[PDB]
């Protein structure tokens, strides 16, 4: 009945007691076929003028490694004085993962202070089935929030897996589902992602890439003409 | 005193000030999204109900970020935020996205001291019931966190009233206090029991 006090009798987050965490597959077989060639660079974020990746996004996935993560590390200091205006398209999406802490109300400072405004609050819910802390806090913090933020004119807002190991930092893939599944668009940049997260259809740009195959020139050869205002879930343009 | 007391008011005009202090404070305002404007509820007199302690403050679409300012305008600090997932009996979950959870924002104000912190985890799983009702959840969480404390919520409905809570809202029956203090505070105020203007 009332997981709550189970949790503090057992351990056993309520979460570990949801259950179940049709021509969709079509849909996700369009999406594989307007996919781009994965690209990536290796760029130090903090040092690297963002105004030379382009052309323009639909989409940004925004992963920066915050303290919190570990228990180089970025602040809500550091993470403001992006210029992700620079490179959004004037109509164009965000996803800002925050963490669980004072990042969820400096990520919406953020997301106002580049141009874009909240429509949806994504919370990664942890359980901890196979192995039944802030000062601030006044309970034990078991998810994370991605926000959701869109600037100019199927799916839940929950993502449920087994909180990592220790140490890994990783996100869960499935942000990636819930993202590809919206059609915003083919222009879909992951800023901090990793070696790891490098995705068809997504040009990836972190400080520990270990290669890089990226060109503005080919990159934006991907969407001239009469590719470049696809969603990325149609059917592909046929030629000759 | 003890037993569950409500007062049926409009919260805009109740010169809580006869209330006293509390512990905890949990609010699930009709945000404008009957509604309350983004003024009435910035005016809304939350600060003098405490000095030193949490307030729950429910939230949804434009109130996330309404919210979050009516909590920094009356002078607390966002330290958590609840999640309640919502289920059918089976524990199954019920624009861009369909919607499985509400929020309910957690602020703290002054230093409270001696509170439990960290028994209770940040998530709520629980049965959806009528409209608008909160889960039944969140009192045993606040209970454990805070036990034997006064506490007051704002906008209850009759199912909210419990042990150690003061209720207020429109849709209560009437007014029912047991608390000597505050009997003795709101016959001072309203002696002919009327609450306008
Ligand atoms: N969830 C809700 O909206 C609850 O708050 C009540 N309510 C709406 N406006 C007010 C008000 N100015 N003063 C007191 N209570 C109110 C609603 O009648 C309902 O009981």
């Amino acid at each position: 009945n009332d997981y709550c006090q189970h949790f503090v009798d057992t351990g056993h987050r309520p979460q570990n007691f949801i259950r179940d965490v049709e021509l969709i597959r079509l849909k996700d077989e369009l999406i594989a076929k307007s996919n781009t060639p994965p690209m990536y660079l290796q760029a130090d974020i903090e040092a690297f003028d963002i105004r030379e990746l382009t052309p323009k996004f639909d989409v940004i996935l925004l992963e920066p490694p915050l303290e919190e993560y570990y228990r180089k590390c970025w602040t809500w200091d550091d993470i403001m004085k992006l210029e992700i205006d620079e490179i959004a398209a004037p109509r164009s999406f965000i996803f800002l993962w925050c963490g669980s802490g004072e990042g969820l109300d400096l990520g919406r400072v953020c997301l106002r202070k580049w141009g874009y405004r909240r429509c949806e609050d994504i919370c990664w819910i942890k359980t901890n089935k196979n192995n039944p802390l802030d000062p601030k806090a006044v309970f034990q913090r078991t998810k994370e929030h991605c926000l959701m933020g869109i600037k100019g004119t199927v799916d839940i807002d929950l993502i449920i897996t087994e909180e990592p190991e220790i140490g890994n930092i990783e996100k869960p893939v499935e942000i990636f589902h819930i993202i590809e599944h919206f059609c915003l668009g083919r222009r879909r940049l992951h800023l901090f992602g990793r070696d790891s997260t490098i995705r068809p259809g997504w040009l990836t740009v972190g400080p520990t890439l270990t290669n890089s195959n990226y060109n503005a020139e080919t990159y934006a050869s991907y969407f001239s003409a009469p590719n470049s205002y696809l969603t990325g879930c149609t059917e592909e343009i046929e030629r000759l | 005193l003890f037993p569950p007391q409500w007062i049926c008011c409009d919260i805009r005009y109740l010169d809580v000030s006869i209330l006293g202090k509390f512990a905890v404070v949990m609010a699930d305002p009709p945000w404008d999204i009957g509604t309350l404007t983004d003024d009435e509820m910035r005016r809304l007199n939350i600060p003098v109900l405490q000095d030193d302690g949490f307030l729950f403050l429910w939230v949804t679409g434009r109130a996330m970020e309404l919210g979050r300012e009516c909590l920094n305008l009356w002078g607390y600090e966002r330290v958590d935020e609840i999640i309640w997932v919502k289920t059918n009996q089976l524990q199954r979950i019920i624009h861009w996205l369909n919607h499985g959870k509400e929020h309910c924002l957690v602020g703290v104000k002054g230093n409270p001291q001696g509170f439990n912190q960290g028994l209770d985890c940040d998530v709520i799983v629980a049965e959806v019931r009528s409209t608008s009702h909160k889960p039944d959840e969140i009192y045993g969480m606040i209970e454990r966190l805070s036990p034997g404390t006064r506490k007051i919520e704002l906008f209850g409905r009759p199912h909210n009233v419990q042990p150690n809570w003061i209720t207020l809202g429109n849709q209560l029956d009437g007014i029912h206090l047991l608390d000597p203090d505050v009997v003795a505070r709101f016959k001072q105020r309203y002696p002919d029991g009327i609450i306008s203007k």
